[PDB]
């Protein structure tokens, strides 16, 4: 069980034990959101229409 | 020295942050005025925990972090508590109106109109910035806000600092607690979105912090305030490395690099022990070799599940309090003949240990017992992802219906994107099995 | 934040007023609109309902719609009849008839844009309108045909606020005039299409409970009307009161309502009262999931629960309430969808109601209200296979073409309650 790489300061130490060896754009980002503001706007206006019949 | 930003989205991760600044404030010696008569370097200095504050001309110490909700009743409590005096008031943002927990009215109706602003006022903490690490953000998988906002802030993140590492503080859904049917749709669709953007992530299953604070806290009832306290812990005791000198997990990169060797799988299993009640009258203090042992039983992780029928990635070890490396290596000797710890084959079977001398603090008249040692284990192990089946089996349910799917449509969603997240979540299950198995 | 109430017709406004009674002593608001409370409780959300005015008076949020003058007297002159705004009463002379084309289409229209002209006063003074909240009945002309017409125009000025009302179904046990069925099928057409949330209030189920329950030879509308608004309060505290819970209407229905037409809710109230002896939980539980404590008359038993809401007034144990809420479901799995995981919820406010230690409120989304509609629907046909009594209608102007399409519309809610219920 070999122990290695100790670290020692004033407020604590460190150290290891060994058991054993062996993106998208901007401009993505922006058209994504509009269109989904888009279809929001479109559901809308179908409303829209329906109510002026 | 480098700093690093804390991000705090909806209503979980603020008053998370609530409780994890209180107690930082509490282990620092700085004030609910922001004063900290211990430093003697008025208005700057590059000391470890500048990290995560600030300094005035005034002797004012000034947390590095953003709270963000699209409601304002829990921001405005911040605004009216204690601690109002520490926050400049451009660091708490708040919108009109909330996403009715609803992922689609988050992301995209809502966040389309305050990400912007959001960003600039990130920015301006930036450029106070010499050498600037990454973020940390806090949010939970089931609201509208946590999970969309989030994901929409985690691309822009990566547009805007795309050197910079991100590190993510997770509350997953619990019935016991949890007010809607809809969270496990918005915890596959911000954890497809987010996955790329993230890395290293530590989730904490609301079940886990109920069922301790019962049974080792004797709370008929547990509250939001046991549940953050205890979390509170576990948070503090994995950013003391950043806030404090020593030689293990000082900077963003070596969290990576300790834990994450396969960059999807990067989801580590925290345990913590021990807890302790505050009324119970006279405690037998508990040994390293007791306490480390508990670091083994599932009832103290921050996740149920069975680490014996999973393989081990890495390890992390970290103590606080009177504890020497003698006693840590004979228990770990001891604990390697008694238990069921197997790694795969491609990595060393042992342990990174670290140890900051200074014990646990707590928070006066609080629910938890001071003691004199504690640890906080951290483990890369395959058996997490019995937590994403079972989010997934919910998932299933509810979509071959179609129940609620409306709700995510009017707001502009396609319907395509549930199917695409939770194609990406089948096969995140299959490489946690290639791996494991 | 604030919601806009609206009181339409006879049955509307004698029910409304009930409801603002009961709501107001809650929150110790005297007739005159003074608060002479105890406890910052009462007054923390008391903005939801109620407006300031000079001199720290509370106003209610209330419009208050008739087609006749006789009950908005009798408003005006009840009990807290001073409370409400003056400008606020909007009616007209001609009344209705009990006919739904003059609510709707010649007697209505003239009056609605006036009606529309202080609802949008009072929501531009709105800090932040939350949505809408409508009582009316089914049954007659100026609530039914007016209340729908008023629905359709509000959804086009406000088209992303929630529509809620609170909807009493007529029974001929309870019965004013042969038309009553006519009137409900026309409304519940457009119900289906333009409201987020409908409790069913059915006079045969109050009724019922009043006679076989509470013990009384001769139920008056005040017997019936006190239930109703005790059962008002209930669902509304849950808004009205500080219980941790962060809520606002839109998250209420998107936890309720799973597909957007199956939106119509049966409610419930313990202990019914017209005593001494306090009430344990599990009492509270047992009849709370009882059949003969819902309002409307459908038996439970024969469909399946979408989705349950439970809310519980008074100062108690949460632990037993838990045990006793996973009882009843644990004990009883079957009548619970399976594809719906915790479809259950609950919420606790620790101020009771007057006169009660302890009370309950539930709100339940079962396939078995289909029953109701069906009911209606063959009343419907029993008459309309002959004709009968159509000259009223035809003679405003309506043509037989919308009654069939009213009727296909109902068949085809009826068919989609069936389809969720044996999957
Ligand atoms: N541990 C913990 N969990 C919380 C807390 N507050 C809320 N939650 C959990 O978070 C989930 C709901 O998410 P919220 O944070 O309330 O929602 P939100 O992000 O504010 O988004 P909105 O729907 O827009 O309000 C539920 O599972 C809650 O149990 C908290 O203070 N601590
Ligand atoms: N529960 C209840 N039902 C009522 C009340 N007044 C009338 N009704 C019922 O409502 C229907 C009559 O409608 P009504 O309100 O009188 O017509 P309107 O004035 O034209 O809107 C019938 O089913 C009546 O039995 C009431 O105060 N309470
Ligand atoms: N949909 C729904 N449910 C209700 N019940 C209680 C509840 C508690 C906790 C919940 C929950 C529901 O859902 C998830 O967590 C009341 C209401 C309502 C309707 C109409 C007007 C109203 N004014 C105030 C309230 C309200 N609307
Ligand atoms: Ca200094
Ligand atoms: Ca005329
Ligand atoms: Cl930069
Ligand atoms: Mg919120
Ligand atoms: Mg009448």
């Amino acid at each position: 069980m070999e122990v290695i790489e100790l670290n020692k300061c004033t407020s604590g130490q460190s150290f290891e034990v060994i058991l054993k060896p062996p993106d998208p754009s901007l401009e993505e980002i922006q058209k994504k959101l509009e269109a989904a503001e888009e279809r929001r706007k479109y559901q809308e206006a179908e409303l829209l229409k329906q109510l002026a019949e | 020295m480098r700093e690093c930003i804390s991000i705090h989205v909806g209503q979980a991760g603020v008053q998370i942050g609530n409780a994890c600044w209180e107690l930082y404030c509490l282990e620092h010696g700085i004030q609910p005025d922001g004063q900290m008569p211990s430093d003697k370097t008025i208005g700057g200095g590059d000391d470890s925990f500048n990290t995560f504050f600030s300094e005035t001309g005034a002797g004012k110490h000034v947390p590095r972090a953003v709270f963000v909700d699209l409601e304002p009743t829990v921001i405005d409590e911040v605004r009216t508590g204690t601690y109002r005096q520490l926050f400049h008031p451009e660091q708490l943002i708040t919108g009109k109106e909330d996403a009715a927990n609803n992922y689609a009215r988050g992301h995209y109706t809502i966040g389309k109109e305050i990400i912007d602003l959001v960003l600039d006022r990130i920015r301006k903490l930036a450029d106070q910035c010499t050498g600037l690490q990454g973020f940390l953000v806090f949010h939970s998988f089931g609201g509208g806000t946590g999970s969309g906002f989030t994901s929409l802030l985690m691309e822009r993140l990566s547009v805007d600092y795309g050197k910079k590492s991100k590190l993510e503080f997770s509350i997953y859904p619990a019935p016991q607690v949890s007010t809607a049917v809809v969270e496990p749709y918005n915890s596959i669709l911000t954890t497809h979105t987010t996955l790329e953007h993230s890395d290293c992530a530590f989730m904490v299953d609301n079940e886990a912090i109920y069922d301790i604070c019962r049974r080792n806290l004797d709370i008929e009832r547990p509250t939001y305030t046991n549940l953050n306290r205890l979390i509170s812990q576990i948070v503090s005791s994995i950013t003391a490395s950043l806030r404090f000198d020593g030689a293990l997990n000082v900077d963003l990169t070596e969290f990576q690099t300790n834990l994450v060797p396969y960059p999807r799988i990067h989801f580590p299993l925290a345990t913590y022990a021990p807890v302790i009640s505050a009324e119970k009258a006279y405690h037998e203090q508990l040994s390293v070799a007791e306490i480390t042992n508990a670091c083994f039983e599932p009832a103290n992780q921050m996740v149920k599940c069975d680490p014996r029928h999973g393989k081990y990635m890495a390890c992390c070890l970290l103590y606080r309090g009177d504890v020497v490396p003698k006693d840590v290596n004979a228990a770990i000797a001891t604990i390697k003949t008694k238990r069921s710890i197997q790694f795969v084959d491609w990595c060393p079977t042992g342990f990174k240990v670290g140890i900051n001398y200074q014990p646990p603090t707590v928070v006066p008249g609080g629910d938890l017992a001071k003691v004199q040692r504690a640890v906080c284990m951290l483990s890369n192990t395959t058996a997490i992802a019995e937590a994403w089946a079972r989010l997934d089996h919910k998932f299933d349910l509810m979509y071959a219906k179609r129940a609620f799917v409306h709700w995510y449509v009017g707001e502009g969603m396609e319907e395509g994107e549930f199917s695409e997240a939770r194609e990406d979540m089948a096969a995140l299950e299959k490489d946690y099995e290639e791996v494991g198995v | 934040r604030e919601i806009v109430h609206i009181q339409a017709g006879q049955c509307g406004n004698q029910i409304g007023a009930k409801f603002w009674e009961v709501i107001s002593d809650e929150h110790g608001i005297d007739p005159t609109g003074s608060y002479h409370g105890d406890s910052d409780l009462q007054l923390e959300r008391i903005n939801v309902y109620y407006n300031e005015a000079a001199g720290n008076k509370y106003v209610p949020r209330a419009i208050l719609v008739d087609l006749e003058p006789g009950t908005m007297d009798s408003v005006r002159s009840g009990p807290f009849g001073q409370i409400f705004r003056p400008d606020n009463f909007v009616f007209g002379q001609s009344g209705a008839g009990n006919n739904w084309a003059k609510g709707h289409y010649t007697e209505g229209a003239e009056l609605v844009d006036s009606v529309l002209d202080v609802v949008r006063k009072e929501s531009e003074s709105c800090d932040c309108l939350q949505g809408f909240q409508l009582t009316h009945s089914l049954g007659g002309g100026t609530g039914s045909g007016m209340g729908t017409l008023l629905i359709s125009k509000i959804r086009e000025e406000y088209p992303d606020r929630i529509m809620n009302t609170f909807s009493v179904v007529p029974s001929p046990k309870v019965s004013d005039t042969v038309v009553e069925p006519y009137n409900a099928t026309l409304s519940v057409h457009q119900l289906v299409e333009n409201t987020d949330e409908t409790y069913c209030i059915d006079n045969e189920a109050l009724y019922d409970i009043c006679f076989r329950t509470l013990k009384l030879t001769t139920p008056t509308y005040g017997d019936l009307n006190h239930l109703v608004s005790a059962t008002m309060s209930g669902v509304t505290t849950c808004l009205r009161f500080p219980g941790q819970l962060n809520a606002d209407l839109r998250k209420l229905a998107v936890n309720m309502v799973p597909f957007p037409r199956l939106h119509f809710f049966m409610p419930g109230f313990a202990p019914l009262t017209s005593q001494y002896r306090a009430l344990t939980v599990p009492e509270l539980t047992q009849q709370m999931f009882d059949a003969k404590n819902m309002m409307a008359a459908c038996d439970p038993r024969h469909g399946r629960y979408l989705t349950v809401a439970a809310v519980f007034r008074g100062r108690m144990s949460m632990k037993e309430v838990d045990e006793q809420m996973l009882n009843v479901q644990n004990k009883n799995s079957s009548y619970f969808v399976e594809w719906i995981p915790n479809n259950v919820k609950t919420a606790v406010c620790d101020i009771p109601p007057r006169g009660l230690k302890m009370s309950a409120t539930f709100i339940g989304n079962s396939t078995a209200i289909q029953e109701l509609f069906k009911r209606i629907s063959e009343q419907f046909t029993a008459m309309f296979r002959r004709k009968a009594f159509l000259h009223w209608y035809t003679g405003e102007g309506m043509d037989e073409m919308e009654f069939t399409e009213a009727e296909s519309n109902m068949n085809d809610l009826v068919s989609e309650y069936q389809q969720y219920q044996d999957a």
